[PDB]
């Protein structure tokens, strides 16, 4: 829920590089279940132990992304100059995206997984850096 | 905002009314003047100056209705500002009086190229 | 048959008045109960075995979408016992309310209510009557409005145009192309409803006009996009110019008046320091235009009128109230300084 | 009390996997008429101890539509078997 | 949109059967009739957006008149106040 | 024949004119056998408005006044040009059959239009069902292809849905192929030498193809001889009039039947046969090509503006 | 070799990107009235667990 | 404009109202008469400023730019009649009316009094251009090019509305450019990047950078009857000038991130003209000349501080007249040889002697021969960006080198002979072919006498 972000955005802020990537693989790990549930429902019946959706590798993929997605940041947060920055957290975009690039082979997916993920990476921490609010009221 | 479910209430008497030769009322029905020409053009007329009795009563329609429509448009802005200025008039703590300061107070940036 | 066809047709709009004229949750239950009773004959008229296997896919989707509503009433019957149509006093009720009613208006979840019905009903004639069922629950969300969770009503609406957009680029059947972009134009209005719930009705009155005038143009012969080729040089070349004008108007281009809603609706969506919310949707309805371009690339460029068949006779259908539709659905953008002070 | 939890557990006779599936569609229309009496009772327990004196005409009117509703739905389920002889919800022709 | 025809021309289409204290055909009130009339007295000319955070006292007891939530908890905990001391005396009261 | 909803709720048109005088009758015949020697002769006594068979100029024979415009605008395969039966051509010999079918269908769509309007019987020359008999010897003579045969075979299940069948359908007295002398002695310079493969095959195709409608509930009155000539004239006049009401219908199939109560057999055929532009409305051609039934986009797509002078002849102002 | 390739590679990728995902949403909506309603139930439960929706 | 729009709408119920083939002479007659009235009240004085009437005009005071917009409807009708005269009169009446309908919105544009009146008129075009692109072209690749002309212009222009409505309720109201006396500055932030960037990027999509020029040799290559909207589409490109109205004020102090727009458009300038010397389609040869020395203004606007606005204004209507005529040189000499392949048109300069001067005095304006309106424009840009950094004379000097070898390569391909073929190509460049090729250089070298009329504020 929102309190996961209230333990993500609150305590670490670059340092403590194990609990950063322990919590940031929970969210991205959880969304592998959501893409699994429609891939057994909107797609027809799979093998004997549903969910066995067609190609598999769904929750195998999603939790692996959030496993490194703190780890690429929290290493590179402290080792350079010790803030958290938009250029700091940019680094977790590309190689964080390249998990989907590593599997289901590249040269047409992987660099495109690298490029666009780096666009949407830095804007998130940029969001609270300017105080951006998506779902607001007057 | 009271006196519910009227097309336009009783209290719209002291509004001007929006008298004619205003360009909207010329324009309302000018599109109807265009619409009656379309009304021939759909049906392989093949005139484009067809029966005037079909080409009239479009002009009569939009102008009458559009006039009777605009009497509440000018009402609704008139009732809009009427309630704002009252809430401006009460509660002066939400509406302070700013100080008048000329250009002897400000030291702005200063950024030249 | 002729007189009883009116009495069925008359009570459809009598079902939806009681939805609006009500201070009591029991009467709004009856209101669009009998609409789900009095649509089922109109589905039938020529008795074809797709139509019977389409209304039954229509039916039980609007039986459950009925049935969860009465569940939502009896929960806040227990809490404070007032039955006026107002805020629902319980977050377990309002959550069950809004995503029950999201099936009758169908949003992006509760998906295939919209294409699977409207496709292949042999009554393509109208089926303009699917504008009342978009009009009854919107008259219910005007009152319930100050009791929602503000995340669910946007998440059904952010998904609305992102999946009503993609769904129809893979189509030919122009009833589905009208069935699609009918979820999209339900995406723009309920993204706004928490913020100033009028300037929602502006989008709806525009949506009734531009969609009703689309079906009346279609009632010469038109079934498929390939059939939309073979009437420029055969039926009337003025029809090809007209069918261009409304589509380019319904895409939202600023020389016409389908740009009238958005232009005004972003005046409300920002002014509430919400900027990343409209910039997503405003760039999303752009590939809602690649339906319409690539549809206009069929009829307006003389694309192969073959199979020589002459219509040497005139046309006598009833194009009722057609002469005044593309004169308020195109040319009104200058003439509306305040349409949102009549409707307000 | 516990007289409301049972029965609010018994409102889950919708359960949507068994509200249109699987075949013999009469099994699905069954729980559509059986979803009533989880609304007819859950209303009747609340109007009756708390003496409203007037809203108890509403459980009488709650049956009158849902009977006429389901009777209409049962008319069409003959028409799917009038053309076939078997209802069999894995009949699908008009795609989406 | 809420047209409200029945406020213009004075028929009551419904209205009577809406709240817990309206008419009572032979004047038999409910169990919480005293708090309905008291709570509706609070928010009448108030526009209900300040009523959620100002009144807040005449509504909460009325919610607790109807379900008896903490009254049943103050009663249930007396079964754990005593009644482990069944064998440690204090029958209290002796019959009758 | 109904005129909108408003007239239809005052006076209906199902049965107050058809007082058993429906009697929708056709003939089948063969070439030079049942043309007008027997067909046109019987209009009176029974009051039957005769309709002609076919021709390129049937659409020119309506909408006016009325003189037939030439074969340039109605570009068909030209009666007495296709008698060269061009087995290898551009062509096309199939493009006749499209306009042959649409000039056929408008007679039968005016047939039912005329009956409920008035109440008169109508003899036809050859109905919509006769068009497949030609295709048997159009096939085995090499001047047609497949993937054109299937096309109108797909139109036949599309365009024929509401058509109540004819009643005492006459296979005319037809010889034992004496038409080889009939096609010669009666003139016909362009109807020429083409041998028994077109003669015998259509004659074999009157029996085994037309049999299900001949075995449909409307009883037939069949002859096979030289001619009627006061032997089958009165015998198909009197004893067919006894077969108009008494020995007339079995499953009854055509009556403007039991939905004649302002219901689906009373208006919904007599409102869908009025204004005959919705009758050839599914007469739209192929998916794209069909390689015979085509017209190019702008040449001859520019043969339309020549046939569009003012696009409607006369209507003036003030009306 | 550049002006018609690596400016034309990145943006008309987006034409071939959306139409790759405009096919996964009609050809997986292939009827299956049994499988509409098994997927309504996943949507109705995931609103309970996820977020703000009960709060 | 008091009433310039009001007579030029009255041109529209004159065309269909007319007779038969008189429809060409009736339209071109009255359309020339506005050119007196266009000059008439305008060009007044002049020292801060001419607010004109109301909320509909600031009179296009310091940037005239609008007299050139009114030549063209009596310049294109004499050009379009070459291969149009085979269609119906009912469509020949159409193609004149939408062309006037394109001039209507351009007249309330360039003046526009506001910034939100600008946008709705900035986007009020692109509907009558697209009708001239899709219908009335030649063989295919019209239809994808009809879609590349959209979706760059329209994808960029929608984040204007997010930012222009954002200003209208932040600081007063934008409705006047003369209520822009109170302007708060725009500092360095992470939200004020995007306010600058979204407000700027929708202008880059029309006057192209080196990136995102991918639609410009699509609409101009496959193009109507005789350059008929191609003359309009070159004005419309330079009719995205409004960066001069915006960026002078309204975030004035962001040069911090000008550099990815400088280097992209200053190195792209030296390459995108170099990438054209191997063209084989003649109308695509000119189409890249229009990329290069249009993109010199993009490094002339972002670099502020005039002696550049002296030149950046003079360059907008430098090739307004030059690149128009070059398209007219190629809309002619295609009516006779039916290919636009530059190989095929050889054996020339003997057959058509009178138009040899029309080739040269076109191509002598890119060499630009300093007393013209051209090297009074570049030599203010050169002396401006010298004072940015001295090193910029190198790239801009090699810009002057390659376009010298580029313009003559189109001339010298006609100075050959023996013609090998061509029983056709007889028509000795008739009276119309020289008339619409004139009225280009006749104002172009005339204004070089007193070009104080062509200057900004400045
Ligand atoms: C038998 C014949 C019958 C009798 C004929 C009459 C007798 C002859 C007439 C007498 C002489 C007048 C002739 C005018 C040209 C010479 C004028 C002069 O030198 O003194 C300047 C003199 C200045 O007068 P001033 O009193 O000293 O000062 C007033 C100004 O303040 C001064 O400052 P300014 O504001 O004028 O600014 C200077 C500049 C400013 O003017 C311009 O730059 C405008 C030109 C470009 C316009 C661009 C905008 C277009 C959009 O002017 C010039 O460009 C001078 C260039 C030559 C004139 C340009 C002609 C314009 C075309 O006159 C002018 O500037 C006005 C010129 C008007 C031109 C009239 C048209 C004449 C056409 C004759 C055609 C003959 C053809 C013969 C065939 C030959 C075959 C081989
Ligand atoms: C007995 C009722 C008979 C009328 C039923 C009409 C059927 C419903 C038609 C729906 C069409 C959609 C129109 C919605 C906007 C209403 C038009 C309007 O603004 O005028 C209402 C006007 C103004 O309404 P109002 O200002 O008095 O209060 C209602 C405001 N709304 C609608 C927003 C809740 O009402 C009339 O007086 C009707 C004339
Ligand atoms: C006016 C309200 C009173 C309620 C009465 C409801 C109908 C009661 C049945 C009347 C029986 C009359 C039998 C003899 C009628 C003479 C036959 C005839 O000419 O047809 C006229 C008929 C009388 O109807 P009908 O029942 O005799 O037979 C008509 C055949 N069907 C039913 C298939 C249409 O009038 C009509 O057809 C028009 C009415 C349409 C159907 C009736 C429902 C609406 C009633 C009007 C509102
Ligand atoms: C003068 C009217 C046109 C000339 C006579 C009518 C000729 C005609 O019928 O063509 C109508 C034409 C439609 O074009 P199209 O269908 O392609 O041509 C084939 C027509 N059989 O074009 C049409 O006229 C269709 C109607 C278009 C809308 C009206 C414009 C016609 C101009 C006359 C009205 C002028 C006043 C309105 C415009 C004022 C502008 C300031
Ligand atoms: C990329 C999407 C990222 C956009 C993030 C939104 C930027 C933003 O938050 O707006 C900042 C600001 C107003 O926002 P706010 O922070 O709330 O202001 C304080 C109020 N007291 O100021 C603004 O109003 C800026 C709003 C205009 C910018 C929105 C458009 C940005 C995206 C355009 C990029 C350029 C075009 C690229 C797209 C075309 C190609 C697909």
């Amino acid at each position: 829920a929102k309190t996961v972000l209230r333990q993500y955005w609150d305590i670490p802020e670059g340092t403590e590089c194990h609990r950063k990537t322990y919590a940031t693989t929970s969210i991205g790990g959880a969304a592998g279940l959501v893409v699994s549930a429609y891939s057994v429902a909107l797609k027809t019946p799979t093998s004997f132990l549903e969910g066995v959706a067609r190609t598999g590798r769904y929750t195998f993929t999603a939790a692996a992304i959030g496993a490194i997605f703190g780890l690429t940041s929290c290493i590179s947060a402290q080792v350079r100059e010790k803030p958290d920055d938009p250029l700091n957290y940019l680094i977790g975009g590309c190689a964080g995206g390249l998990i989907l690039g590593a599997r289901t082979r590249s040269y047409g997916i992987g660099a495109a997984a690298c490029a666009y993920m780096g666009l949407t990476a830095a804007l998130v921490k940029m969001g609270q850096l300017e105080g951006w609010q998506v779902f607001a009221e007057p | 905002g009271r006196a519910t479910f009227q097309f336009l209430p009783d209290e719209a008497r002291s509004l001007p009314p929006p008298k004619l030769t205003d360009p909207r009322l010329a324009f309302v029905g000018f599109l109807g003047y265009c619409s009656g020409l379309i009304d021939n053009a759909i049906r392989r007329r093949p005139v484009l100056l067809a029966g005037l009795h079909r080409q009239l009563l479009y002009i009569t329609s939009f102008v009458f209705v559009g006039y009777y429509l605009l009497k509440r448009q000018d009402y609704m802005y008139a009732v809009r500002d009427h309630d704002m200025f009252s809430y401006i008039k009460s509660h002066p703590e939400d509406f302070p009086e700013k100080d008048k300061k000329t250009y002897g107070e400000v030291f702005e940036e200063f950024h030249p190229v | 048959n002729p007189i009883i066809f009116i009495i069925i047709l008359l009570t459809i709009m009598l079902g939806t008045i009681i939805v609006m004229i009500s201070s009591h949750w029991l009467l709004v239950w009856i209101g669009f109960e009998m609409n789900m009773l009095a649509i089922i004959p109109i589905m039938m008229k020529n008795h074809n075995p797709r139509a019977t296997e389409a209304s039954t896919k229509y039916f039980l989707t609007q039986s459950t979408a009925s049935m969860l509503l009465m569940m939502a009433v009896i929960i806040n019957l227990m809490f404070s016992g007032q039955w006026t149509v107002m805020k629902l006093f319980n977050p377990m009720a309002s959550m069950l309310m809004t995503m029950a009613l999201a099936m009758k208006l169908g949003m992006a979840p509760f998906h295939f209510w919209v294409p699977e019905v409207t496709q292949g009903i042999p009554l393509s004639s109208g089926l303009i009557l699917l504008t009342w069922q978009k009009l009854a629950p919107m008259s219910v969300l005007y009152q319930i409005f100050p009791s929602i969770n503000l995340n669910l009503i946007l998440t059904l609406s952010v998904l609305s145009i992102l999946i009503g957009g993609w769904g129809g680029l893979n189509q030919t059947q122009l009833r589905k192309i009208m069935a699609y972009s009918s979820i999209a134009h339900m995406g723009w209005m309920t993204a706004v409803l928490p913020y100033n719930p009028t300037m929602t009705l502006l989008n709806l009155i525009i949506y009734i006009i531009m969609t009703s005038t689309m079906f009346t143009m279609f009632m010469a012969n038109s079934t498929t996009t390939t059939l939309s080729l073979s009437h420029t040089w055969n039926k009337t070349p003025i029809m090809t110019v007209l069918i261009l004008a409304t589509l380019l108007s319904m895409g939202g281009l600023p020389p016409l008046s389908g740009f009238m809603p958005k232009w005004m609706i972003i005046q409300e969506m920002t002014k509430n320091n919400s900027i990343i919310l409209p910039t997503f949707m405003a760039i999303t309805a752009l590939l809602n235009l690649y339906f319409y371009m690539r549809l206009t690339y069929s009829t307006t460029l003389t694309m192969f009128p073959s199979t020589n068949n002459m219509k040497m006779k005139w046309q006598f259908p009833l194009m009722k109230k057609m002469t005044f539709l593309p004169t308020m659905v195109v040319l009104s953008t200058m003439m509306l300084p305040l349409t949102p002070m009549l409707s307000v | 009390s516990m007289v409301y939890m049972n029965i609010m557990m018994a409102f889950t006779v919708s359960l949507v996997g068994l509200l249109m599936y699987r075949s013999h569609l009469m099994s699905s229309l069954l729980c559509l008429e059986g979803m009533m009496l989880s609304l007819f009772v859950m209303a009747a327990l609340t109007i009756l101890n708390s003496h409203f004196t007037l809203a108890s005409m509403m459980p009488i009117i709650l049956l009158v539509f849902a009977a006429c509703e389901a009777a209409l739905g049962l008319s069409l389920l003959v028409m799917v078997s009038n053309t076939y002889g078997t209802d069999y919800v894995q009949n699908l022709n008009l795609l989406q | 949109p809420f047209f409200d025809v029945q406020k213009r021309l004075g028929v009551d289409l419904d209205r009577w059967m809406t709240i817990q204290s309206a008419e009572q055909p032979h004047k038999i009130p409910s169990r919480c009739h005293a708090f309905e009339k008291e709570w509706i007295e609070c928010a009448h000319g108030i526009g209900s957006i300040r009523a959620e955070k100002e009144c807040k006292i005449e509504f909460e007891d009325f919610r607790e008149c109807l379900l008896r939530q903490k009254t049943m908890k103050r009663l249930h905990a007396i079964r754990r106040q005593r009644e482990k001391l069944i064998k440690e005396g204090k029958y209290t009261p002796p019959p009758h | 024949l109904q005129y909108g909803p408003l007239a239809y709720i005052l006076g209906e048109k199902a049965t107050k004119k058809m007082t058993e005088k429906s009697k929708l009758i056709t003939v089948d015949g063969n070439i030079c056998s049942g043309k007008s020697k027997l067909a046109k002769e019987i209009a009176e006594k029974l009051g039957l408005k005769h309709f002609p068979e076919a021709g390129i100029h049937y659409v020119d024979s309506t909408t006016g006044d009325g003189k037939p415009l030439p074969v340039q605008f109605s570009g068909n395969c030209s009666l007495e040009k296709f008698y060269d039966d061009p087995k290898s051509n551009d062509g096309n010999s199939y493009r006749l059959q499209a306009w042959l079918y649409a000039s056929r269908l408008l007679q039968y769509a005016d047939a039912l239009e005329h009956l409920l309007s008035t109440g008169q019987g109508v003899v036809l020359e050859r109905s919509i069902y006769s068009d497949f008999v030609f295709l048997e010897a159009m096939y085995r003579q090499g001047f047609i292809r497949k993937q054109c045969v299937d096309h109108y075979n797909q139109v036949k299940k599309v365009t024929i849905c509401e058509y109540l069948p004819p009643h005492v359908v006459v296979y005319v007295d037809v010889p034992v192929p004496e038409v080889q002398s009939r096609i010669q002695k009666k003139g016909n310079p362009h109807e020429m030498k083409i041998t028994s493969a077109y003669l015998q095959d259509i004659e074999n195709a009157y029996k085994g193809t037309f049999l299900p409608e001949m075995s449909e509930k409307c009883e037939v009155l069949q002859y096979s001889a030289w001619e009627a000539q006061d032997a089958e004239k009165v015998v198909e006049d009197i004893e067919y009039l006894k077969y108009d009401k008494g020995p007339w219908l079995d499953q009854n199939d055509r009556n403007l039947h039991k939905l004649r109560m302002l219901v689906q057999d009373k208006l919904e055929v007599l409102n869908y046969t009025s204004i005959p532009v919705f009758l050839p409305e599914v007469t739209v051609g192929a998916h794209q090509s069909d390689q015979v039934f085509q017209e190019f986009t702008e040449l001859p797509g520019r043969k339309y503006r020549a046939g569009y002078n003012e696009d409607v002849g006369d209507k003036w102002i003030w009306l | 070799l550049l002006d018609l390739i690596w400016l034309e590679a990145i943006l008309p990728k987006t034409i071939s990107l959306a139409q790759m995902k405009a096919s996964t949403l009609v050809t997986n909506q292939k009827g299956l009235i049994k499988l509409y309603f098994l997927s309504f139930l996943i949507t109705i439960l995931i609103s309970m667990i996820l977020f703000n929706f009960h709060e | 404009m008091l009433k310039y729009i009001i007579p030029t709408i009255m041109l529209m119920p004159l065309t269909w109202l007319s007779k038969n083939n008189m429809i060409w002479v009736n339209s071109t007659a009255h359309s020339l008469l506005i050119s007196f009235t266009s000059l008439l009240l305008m060009n007044q004085f002049g020292d801060n400023s001419l607010n004109f009437s109301l909320l509909f005009f600031s009179d296009s005071l310091s940037t005239p730019l609008l007299i050139l917009t009114m030549w063209l409807l009596p310049l294109m009708l004499m050009a379009s009649q070459h291969h149009l005269s085979k269609e119906n009169l009912t469509r020949k009446k159409l193609f004149i009316t939408m062309l006037i309908s394109l001039q209507l919105f351009l007249i309330m544009t360039f003046t526009a009094m506001e910034l939100i009146l600008f946008y709705i008129l900035f986007e009020a075009t692109l509907v009558p251009t697209l009708i001239i692109i899709t219908r009335w072209g030649n063989q295919t690749e019209r239809l994808n090019a009809g879609l590349y002309f959209l979706f760059y212009t329209l994808a960029g222009s929608l984040p204007l509305l997010v930012a222009l409505i954002y200003i209208q309720n932040t600081v007063g109201s934008l409705n006047f450019l003369m209520l822009q006396y109170w302007v708060q500055p725009v500092h360095n932030s992470w939200s004020n990047v995007f306010m600058w960037l979204a407000c700027m990027m929708a202008f880059m999509v029309k006057m192209p950078l080196y990136g995102l020029h991918l639609w410009l040799p699509k609409a101009h290559v496959e193009a109507p009857i005789a350059g008929s909207m191609v003359l309009a589409a070159v004005l419309l490109k330079l009719g995205g000038y409004g960066m001069l109205r915006i960026t002078l004020i309204l975030n004035p102090m962001t040069d911090f991130m000008a550099y990815p727009f400088i280097m992209l458009s200053l190195w792209g300038m030296i390459m995108t003209s170099s990438i054209c010397l191997r063209q084989t389609d003649l109308k695509s040869l000119i189409a890249y000349s229009s990329v290069s020395h249009m993109a010199l203004v993009i490094v002339a606007i972002l670099i502020q501080t005039p002696w550049s606005y002296m030149g950046a204004t003079a360059l907008m209507i430098a090739h307004g007249l030059t690149s128009s005529m070059l398209f007219c040189l190629a809309n002619s000499n295609y009516e006779r040889i039916h290919s636009r392949t530059m190989i095929l048109a050889r054996g020339l300069q003997t057959l058509l002697p009178l138009m040899a001067t029309w080739w040269l005095l076109a191509s002598l304006t890119n060499l630009a021969l300093p007393p013209t309106i051209n090297l009074i424009g570049e030599l203010f840009v050169v002396m401006s960006t010298f004072s940015w950094s001295n090193i910029t004379i190198i790239l801009m000097g090699v810009n002057m080198v390659i376009t010298a070898l580029y313009s003559l390569y189109m001339l010298i391909m006609t100075q050959r002979g023996k013609y090998t073929y061509h029983i056709n190509n007889i028509s000795p460049s008739f009276t119309r072919e020289n008339a619409l090729m004139s009225l280009h250089i006749l104002p172009l070298l005339l204004l070089t006498l007193n070009p104080k009329i062509i200057l900004g504020p400045l």
